[PDB]
């Protein structure tokens, strides 16, 4: 064990910055490794193959590392590149993939440590191409395996090039042809921006192919990557070249999945920073080498933030760059990128507060900048990019007091309402109410934004004092108050809900009183909410027994509470665990009459996704009950032939499982239903009118559509064949239909 | 396997605090920390309502419950809170992330907890108020002032 | 750990931004 812990520190060691240089350590930790040998080499092999999986951003040294041993034991060498196809053939059956790439790219750069020899590697990646000529096959396996062969090349292109420029010109051309022939349905669901300029958001294999290119015309000759191994030019050089096996990738199995496409987010530009070093261009391989390392660094320290944001500021570079730039780059296209970020967003905003404190006197004005570039397109940001930068503003705000020159943004006052900007600032200002207090944000926003300011956050009693007697329920209203007041029962509210001159099992008025006269005594705290709700959850099953019962019910929590948004969607979700009202209930309370003004708010579309994911977590929850009684079942059933009541629980439980999945069925199905009522709605009445078709309600509407697809896609791609044959047809209007089609497309 | 250094996440590890007035063992008390989902929010404010913490705390996850720290005699927020969450992993995130963040311009410290029993939301402290603010002499406006040492 | 250093930072840019706005 000691020596277990021991070597994985020492091996894990190599790379972080120390007084002698990386050369020296380098060869220290070589000469370590060959001293300890011939005891604990399956040890060494499992550790170093480790290493190249979850360290990419450390590649080049832990490659030159290898190189070194190979040029001391050539066994070594050959036994460490046979452990690594092992571990690739492994990681392409488990289906994971960017471990693949990582593994792929470890070997690439092995070339250029003299440890396996070019043509094997140009017949591998030949091997790969080539994979691109497969019939009936997902394009995405043929993106991926490009991808990797691509992204290999800014590694071990110029030793490729050199001894086999025919064959690699071959490869070239057939990678051309390729790219030629792809189909890009998928690039405007996952654009965060689908304007033009300043920065097109253009597809990660086309980005990638032009860089390839670019380095090409420049003769290999790139000027980011460490290459430490050029100081041992001579060691290395007297090593023998080993010579990989013919590789064959696994054949495609049913059961595979593969990563999905990306679209390169950028949002930066060399002329963003006139004073520090040149920014990379966008088609230049180095802005590659920068984005995938950093994006590397960021996911293995996602957990701890300040180690991350050490790492991230102490990223190391062949030549100067604007480090700050970059950072605040990545960090935003990977809170923008679709369809959903690496991470968990609150990771971001706070990774980002803590870049700001390590480095106080260059990154806040970074950020500055990003946020006034960030606010000036968002006349074309996607709506689910633009809630996480609503989102992260907000934070960013509340953790610096709320402190912004608002007046920079005064343009966003004399356009429309409704239009990106005002909207963008009005949920921000929402946000921000939400983590403080109304008067606060009434304080800080210049006296002309007032009109953007949130309303206040009060209840809205039909039956006050100076309502007038004439609506029907003033009287019950009265006496549920005073029951209230009173520590009233079930029994006796019942009672008095006797007398009601129902205007029709199910009573509107009834409701109405019931619901308004509960949430008004209780609209204090959302304490005060629960416990009302609970308490009286008896009363809400008797009176929410129908669907419409339920929808009544939304529909008066609405009308009670609809200046404190938060107010609805923790009422919302309350009732939904407490089974008051159904997740379908609350699907079509989303897209009814009464909340058309309020559709393309942030709250309404935060609720329905909470209920979907409520939806998910109980599905997921029941799905592993089972699991688990069918396990000990079969514990049972095995330690007894070593050597009734339970068949019926498990198929109790699978009758749960059935239930609960036809739940989550009937949920997307209605979801999805109502979304195409609605678009086709709009579409058609645009027609009939002769108005434009392209306004900001049915960009929210359809962002919102796109946005449901991206982020339960896991759980859609079960729908697929009902969503086919009888929601998404060829009948359908192409716009709704583009929606779908783009769906299928991002993972076919 | 896999490297350690990776695995390390030094914003969730059990802090040195342990109950005082819990019945049993620190063995058992660790055994219900290592699978809690119930967080203690510290260093509130005593203006900073219910709804802010529910909105900053969901931002990491679901929360099931959300209970405020009332004073031991006058019943009124103390600058404490508990947030219990669904699962275990959104109590660790919001450890690895909460933690540290501002709340009403204050910087929260967020601990693990051993769940919630009735008679833990009021301070311990014998003024009524918490211990921390029995025993500090800062003037602090967002915790009501001098501590309760000071004027008595 | 206080970040005061930060959050003078911060302060100085808006009122920057604010002054230049001005003038
Ligand atoms: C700080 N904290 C409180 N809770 C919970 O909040 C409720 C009321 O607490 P409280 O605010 O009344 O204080 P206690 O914790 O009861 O007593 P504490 O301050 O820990 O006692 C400190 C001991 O050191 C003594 N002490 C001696 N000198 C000093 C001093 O100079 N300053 C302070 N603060 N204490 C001193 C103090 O009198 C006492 O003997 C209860 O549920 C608490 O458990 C916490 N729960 C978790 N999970 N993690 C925490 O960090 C945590």
């Amino acid at each position: 064990n000691e020596t277990e812990d021991h070597l994985e520190s020492l091996i894990c060691k190599v790379g972080e910055k120390s007084a002698c240089s990386l050369e020296s350590n380098l060869e220290g930790l070589a000469g370590v490794l060959e001293a300890d040998l011939p005891n604990y080499k399956s040890k060494i092999l499992r550790l170093l193959c480790t290493v190249a999986r979850l360290l990419p951003e450390k590649l080049t040294i832990y490659t030159t590392l290898v190189g070194l041993l190979n040029a001391r034991n050539y066994n070594f060498g050959g036994e460490f590149v046979e452990a690594m196809i092992r571990q690739l053939k492994e990681s392409l059956k488990a289906n994971n993939y960017n471990e693949a790439v990582y593994l792929v790219r470890f070997l690439s750069d092995l070339v250029n440590c003299h440890v396996i020899a070019a043509p094997s590697m140009v017949a591998m990646f030949e091997n790969f191409v080539s994979v691109t000529q497969e019939e009936d096959v997902p394009q995405v396996r043929r993106d991926w395996y490009v991808y990797a062969f691509l992204s290999s090349l800014p590694w071990v292109g110029k030793e490729l090039y050199e001894k086999k420029d025919a064959e690699m010109d071959r490869i070239f051309a057939n990678t051309e042809s390729y790219l030629k022939r792809r189909q890009k349905t998928h690039v405007p669901m996952l654009q965060v921006w689908t304007a033009d300029k300043p920065h097109p958001q253009e597809e990660y294999l086309d980005c990638l192919w032009a860089q390839i290119q670019k380095l090409k015309k420049d003769r290999w000759q790139e000027r980011h990557i460490l290459r430490p191994y050029l100081a041992f030019d001579s060691i290395l050089c007297e090593a023998l070249q080993h010579n990989l096996p013919p590789f064959t990738p696994p054949p495609h199995t049913e059961d595979s999945v593969y990563p999905m496409p990306r679209v390169i987010f950028r949002m930066f530009d060399y002329t963003d920073d006139p004073e520090g070093p040149v920014m990379p261009g966008s088609h230049s391989v180095e802005r590659f080498v920068i984005e995938e390392n950093l994006h590397c660094i960021i996911k293995s320290h996602w957990k701890e933030r300040k180690t991350c944001a050490a790492q991230l500021v102490s990223y190391p570079g062949k030549n100067k760059i604007p480090l700050n730039y970059h950072i605040v780059e990545v960090i935003f296209a990977e809170l923008f990128q679709l369809p959903a970020p690496p991470h968990i967003d609150v990771m971001y905003t706070t990774l980002l507060i803590e870049l700001c404190k390590l480095q106080p006197g260059s990154l806040p004005q970074v950020l500055a900048q990003a946020t006034e570039m960030l606010y000036m397109r968002l006349d074309t940001m996607n709506t689910t990019c633009v809630d996480r930068f609503i989102n992260w503003f907000s934070h960013h705000l509340s953790n610096f007091q709320f402190r912004w020159s608002w007046e920079d943004w005064s343009d966003c006052l004399s356009q429309d309402p409704e239009s990106p900007k005002p909207k963008f600032v009005r949920e921000v200002l929402e946000k921000c109410m939400r983590l403080s207090y109304h008067q606060r944000i009434l304080d800080i926003v210049p006296p002309t934004f007032s009109a953007l300011c949130p309303v206040n956050p009060t209840c809205i009693y039909k039956y006050g004092d100076e309502s007038s007697n004439s609506l029907p329920g003033h009287s019950v209203a009265l006496c549920l108050a005073v029951a209230f007041k009173s520590k009233a029962t079930n029994d006796e509210i019942f009672s008095i809900l006797k007398d009601v001159p129902n205007p029709n099992s199910f009573n509107p008025l009834k409701i109405e009183v019931f619901v308004q006269t509960l949430l008004h005594l209780a609209a204090k705290s959302f304490s005060h909410s629960f416990s009302a709700l609970a308490k009286f959850h008896e009363v809400f099953k008797t009176l929410a027994e129908s669907d419409e019962g339920k929808l009544h019910v939304l529909r008066v929590m609405f009308e009670v509470w609809r200046n404190h948004p938060q107010m609805i969607a923790v009422l919302v979700d309350k009732m939904i665990r407490t089974q008051i009202v159904d997740c379908a209930a609350v699907a079509n309370w989303i897209f009814s009459s009464e909340l058309s003004r309020d559709f393309t708010r942030l709250f309404v579309w935060e609720i329905l996704h909470s209920t979907i994911r409520k939806m998910n977590k109980h599905v997921l929850k029941i799905q592993k009950e089972l699991e688990e009684a069918k396990e000990k079942l079969a514990r049972q059933h095995k330690r007894r032939s070593d050597d009734g009541v339970l068949e019926e629980q498990i198929e109790r439980l699978q009758e749960k499982v059935e239930s609960a999945q036809s739940e989550q069925k009937n949920l997307f199905l209605v979801i999805f239903q109502r979304f195409i009522m609605i678009l086709t709605e709009h579409l058609v009445r645009c027609e009939t009118d002769g108005t434009s078709v392209l306004t900001p309600w049915y960009k929210n509407c359809i962002e919102r559509l796109q946005q449901i697809f991206l982020q339960h896609h896991q759980i859609i791609q079960q729908y697929m064949v009902t969503l086919e044959n009888l929601l998404f047809t060829a009948e359908l209007d192409p716009h709704i239909l583009a929606v779908f089609q783009q769906f299928c497309a991002l993972q076919a | 396997g896999l490297l350690k250094a990776l695995r390390s996440d030094s914003y969730v590890e059990l802090s040195q605090y342990r109950d005082q007035h819990f019945r049993g063992d620190n063995e058992e008390q660790e055994k219900l920390l290592k699978k809690s989902c119930t967080l203690y929010v510290g260093n509130l404010s005593f203006y900073t309502t219910e709804e802010q913490i529910y909105e900053l705390f969901s931002k990491s996850g679901d929360i099931k419950k959300i209970i405020m720290g009332l004073d031991k005699m006058k019943k009124t927020a103390c600058g404490f809170c508990f947030v219990e969450y669904y699962s275990r992993a959104d109590a660790e995130n919001a450890m690895r992330y909460i933690n540290g963040t501002r709340l009403d311009d204050r910087i929260i410290r967020t601990d693990w907890d051993a769940g919630f029993k009735e008679g833990r939301q009021y301070g311990r402290g014998r003024s009524g108020g918490q211990v921390r603010d029995e025993y500090r002499q800062d003037y602090d406006a967002g915790r009501g002032g001098y501590g309760k040492l000071a004027q008595n | 750990e206080d970040d005061s250093e930060l959050q003078r930072a911060w302060g100085a840019l808006i009122k920057e931004k604010e002054q230049s706005r001005q003038k």
